[PDB]
């Protein structure tokens, strides 16, 4: 049509991602797919700076592709770079516009349910912007039901792992969380093969949950009983965190998704009002 | 350059919005139906579907085209 | 949500002569294509508008019994697509049988209502090779109904802003005691407001306030008190009269609605159908 092809960018379940002039083109009896429908209806209501923007969409008949503007890297890039140091006020800055793209969407009643370090997108000035909205469904409805099987395994809240199928703003920011660990370990904080071996490896690392920090924990269907581990403190885990930081990680980990800080609470918090500041874009490393 | 939380400014056209952690004291959530023990699980509660329906009834009341 | 909406800010317009603007210039542009591709042949725009009333209703009785039943929000937001399509497009170049079908299944996609396309011609009252040739044509409509809305699939309907209202008053307007009551009624008024063009131009919180107070109107029930006290419009007299005006001009909007004739549907249909084949 008007568009060419450059480079391929990415492949994955529903989809495949190219560049095009910059734009990046993701290709998708059923008809058009839904995944796409589920993308253009949802970015076509949204708009903030830490969201992608959509800017087109073209196909035949039941075939179509979205056009987004071009993003240069992602997170998990930059995560696996070795050569790069990820100083506290980078990873501030990035939790940061992370967190304020996630709270635009959460008032507007919309759970990203894919978050994951190659879902947030970097540009050259440095904007993190939260990507793939293929997953995404708005939430706040008793009688839209959900499926548990969201978000990757190794960002999946326990909550979904136990089978919930109605949940709020908690099963992002747990997959926050996880990015925040893996933003300081540099590698996957909670690599399961499994959704038994999530689970072990989530209580294991941070302690078995009892009714206490969880009260109604023995209510999801698919609830499965642990041997109650001690759980590695969090200051050992993550050696040179702050104890600021190590709030807001507590707070992104806790068990209770109710009680699991929201966007709004985890952007309040003394660890992002705190010296130093949040990296300025420009300033981002960039591989 | 600290960073200073600065709530989301989006004009609503129309009446206030009761806080989400306000509804159970202002008594909205007498209106509602409660959550079941495994919706709280997941962090789902009944102040969401409130809040939503609520800021919902409100949006936009006074805009005009 | 609506107060940054596509809804609102694309598809809710100024007044019904804009309205009747666009669609007479969509007649006119498909009078003008027919006549450079090579009278009375041709519809006009009220024709046009009497077809679309028609075939709305028609899109109601589908989905009516459409089964799986079909959430009202997936209803409200085929018939939205619906009017926004013939807003700008002409039943004699697009077939509103087919058209409203194809806004059926686009709505139950957008909305997350999860049917396969087996499943949704199924409903039909046809042959199953009737079926098959109706999901043909869908699918070959399904683009075009999407570039025809702008790529805007989020539709806000009246139902929701209709619950927070209720929540709002059984909270905060004790002399209003059980304002259930004032639902069927409200949900009549709702049902009749969406055959005007009103869920065009007006906000799905105005449409739902002004259902719920005719509602309380036809109860004998006065409660501007709501308005000036617990939505606070006591201090802002222009918006409390700026409400109480587009209250009024919906409820007359309901009151000057004619539904269409079936002996002139007839004409209209036979005139449509040799349209249709003539091109
Ligand atoms: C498609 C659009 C949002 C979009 C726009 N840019 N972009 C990038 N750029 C980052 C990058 C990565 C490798 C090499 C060069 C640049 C990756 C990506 N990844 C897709 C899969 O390819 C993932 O699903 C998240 O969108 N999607 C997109």
């Amino acid at each position: 049509k008007r568009y060419e092809k450059l480079d391929f960018l990415g492949e994955g379940q529903f989809a495949t991602v190219y560049k095009a002039r910059i734009v990046a083109i993701k290709k998708i009896k059923d008809g058009i797919n839904r995944t796409a429908l589920r993308e253009i209806k949802l970015l076509q209501e949204l708009s903030h700076p830490n969201i992608i923007g959509l800017l087109d969409a073209f196909g035949h008949k039941s075939n179509i592709s979205l056009v987004f503007d071009f993003m240069e890297t992602d997170l998990e890039v930059i995560i696996k770079d070795n050569s790069l140091v990820l100083t506290p006020s980078h990873i501030k800055a990035y939790m940061l516009m992370t967190l304020q793209g996630l709270e635009y969407l959460h008032q507007h009643w919309i759970l990203h349910r894919d978050l994951k370090p190659n879902n947030l997108l970097l540009d050259e000035n440095g904007v993190l912007k939260l990507a793939d909205f293929g997953l995404a469904k708005s939430f706040g409805s008793p009688n839209r039901a959900y499926t548990h099987q969201v978000v990757t395994r190794w960002y999946r809240a326990p909550e979904l792992l136990f089978g919930a199928r109605m949940y709020g703003v908690g099963v992002d920011m747990w997959a926050v969380g996880c990015i925040l660990a893996e933003l300081l370990l540099r590698v996957p904080f909670l690599p399961g093969d499994s959704d038994l071996d999530q689970l072990t490896r989530i209580f294991e690392t941070l302690g078995t949950p009892t009714e206490e920090q969880w009260p109604d924990m023995c209510s999801l269907p698919d609830y499965v009983t642990f041997k109650s581990f001690p759980g590695i403190p969090l200051h050992h885990i993550f050696s040179a965190a702050g104890d600021d930081l190590l709030d807001l990680i507590q707070g992104l980990f806790l068990f209770n998704p109710c009680a699991r800080i929201t966007a709004t609470q985890a952007l309040k918090m003394k660890y992002f009002s705190n010296r130093p500041g949040p990296t300025p874009g420009c300033q981002l490393p960039r591989p | 350059a600290l960073y200073e939380y600065q709530p989301l400014q989006i004009e609503t056209y129309g009446p206030h919005v009761p806080e989400l952690e306000m509804l159970g004291r202002l008594g909205y959530l007498n209106h509602v139906r409660a959550a079941s023990p495994q919706d709280l699980a997941g962090g789902y509660t009944s102040s969401l579907a409130c809040h939503r329906a609520l800021q919902d009834a409100f949006s936009g009341l006074f805009w005009q085209p | 949500m609506y107060h940054n909406s596509s809804q609102k800010r694309h598809w809710t317009f100024s007044s019904e002569e804009q309205l009747a603007r666009l669609r007479a210039d969509a007649n006119r542009k498909f009078r003008c294509k027919a006549v450079a591709n090579g009278d009375p042949v041709f519809l006009e725009p009220h024709e046009e508008m009497t077809l679309c009333k028609y075939y709305e209703k028609r899109l109601l009785e589908f989905c009516s019994v459409f089964k799986p039943a079909m959430p009202r929000s997936v209803v409200g937001t085929a018939c939205m697509y619906f009017k926004r399509f013939y807003l700008n497009n002409s039943v004699m170049e697009y077939h509103p049988r087919i058209i409203m079908l194809t806004c059926a299944f686009l709505a139950c996609k957008v909305d997350e209502f999860n049917v396969s396309s087996p499943q949704f011609v199924g409903n039909l009252r046809e042959s199953p090779l009737g079926q098959e040739k109706a999901l043909e044509q869908i699918l070959e409509y399904e683009l075009l109904l999407i570039q025809q809305l702008n790529f805007h699939l989020i539709v806000h309907n009246p139902y929701r802003p209709f619950e927070g209202f209720l929540i709002d008053l059984k909270t905060r307007y004790p002399i209003l005691e059980n304002p259930e009551i004032l639902r069927k009624t409200a949900d009549d008024f709702l049902n009749r407001i969406a055959l005007t063009d009103a869920y065009l131009l007006y906000t799905p919180s105005q449409i739902a306030l002004t259902a719920i107070l005719s509602s309380a109107s036809r109860a004998g029930i006065t409660m501007e008190s709501y308005l000036s006290e617990s939505l606070m419009l006591k201090e802002n007299r222009t918006c409390l009269s700026q409400l109480l005006d587009i209250m009024k001009s919906m409820r007359n909007l309901v009151k000057k609605y004619e539904p269409p004739r079936s002996e002139e549907v007839a004409v209209l249909k036979q005139k449509l159908e040799r349209c249709h084949s003539a091109e």
